[PDB]
């Protein structure tokens, strides 16, 4: 998905 | 980092590490007292660890310096990522040298096809999960905005580009948010978002820090 690389990610 | 090769130690001397009792994001060090990262990697207990090779093992070049100041942009939209910047002040200044060395702002935005480095301690597959222990690191060019657009629709804002590869296996991953795309010895982008990781038609996006300069020169001068 439509999502960040962060730990964790984030996710739309 | 996905489809990247090791760095070698230190040979990204501005990549920082964010730690709040776990690596969770990267970011660049643009002086002895301040770095650039993603407004999405914002949270309080903040831990900058500079000068790291293996995130896992205290090797000797490591100076870890705690958050005094974390500066969200005031237009940070977390729904669309639009503004997706933050600056860290550090507690103290590093310790600046070979191995520790900040990264220059742009003075111009960088074109289309433009060469860049991205790296950061991300997962290193497309499928699945791996964590590195040693930094990894990515060559990418800069896409067009019209193929970035084409990729996106909708989604890419003014602040917003694409970098990487439309064939897949490519890109940055889970834990490298925050960190740098430098092109031409200058801090372009931070690692923002993509639609998954590495895959087919869909590059990394990337926030457009030459529209900021302005704006961080400004916030470090006023803090
Ligand atoms: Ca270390």
């Amino acid at each position: 998905g439509r999502c960040t690389g962060s730990i964790p990610p984030i996710c739309f | 980092i996905v489809g990247g090769y090791t760095c070698g130690a230190n040979t990204v001397p501005y990549q920082v590490s964010l730690n709040s009792g776990y690596h969770f994001c990267g970011g660049s060090l643009i002086n002895s007292q301040w770095v650039v990262s993603a407004a999405h990697c914002y949270k309080s207990g903040i831990q900058v660890r500079l000068g790291e090779d293996n995130i896992n093992v205290v090797e000797g070049n490591e100076q870890f310096i705690s958050a005094s100041k974390s500066i969200v942009h005031p237009s940070y939209n977390s729904n669309t990522l639009n503004n997706d910047i933050m600056l860290i002040k550090l507690k103290s200044a590093a310790s600046l040298n070979s191995r520790v060395a900040s990264i220059s702002l742009p003075t111009s935005c960088a074109s289309a096809g433009t060469q860049c480095l991205i790296s950061g301690w991300g997962n290193t597959k497309s499928s699945g999960t791996s964590y590195p222990d040693v930094l990894k690191c990515l060559k990418a060019p800069i896409l067009s905005d019209s193929s970035c657009k084409s990729a996106y629709p909708g989604q890419i804002t003014s602040n917003m580009f694409c970098a990487g590869y439309l064939e897949g296996g490519k890109d940055s991953c889970q834990g490298d948010s925050g960190g740098p795309v430098v092109c031409s010895g200058k801090l372009q982008g931070i690692v923002s978002w993509g639609s998954g990781c590495a895959q087919k038609n869909k590059p990394g996006v990337y926030t457009k820090v030459c529209n900021y300069v302005s704006w961080i020169k400004q916030t470090i001068a006023s803090n």
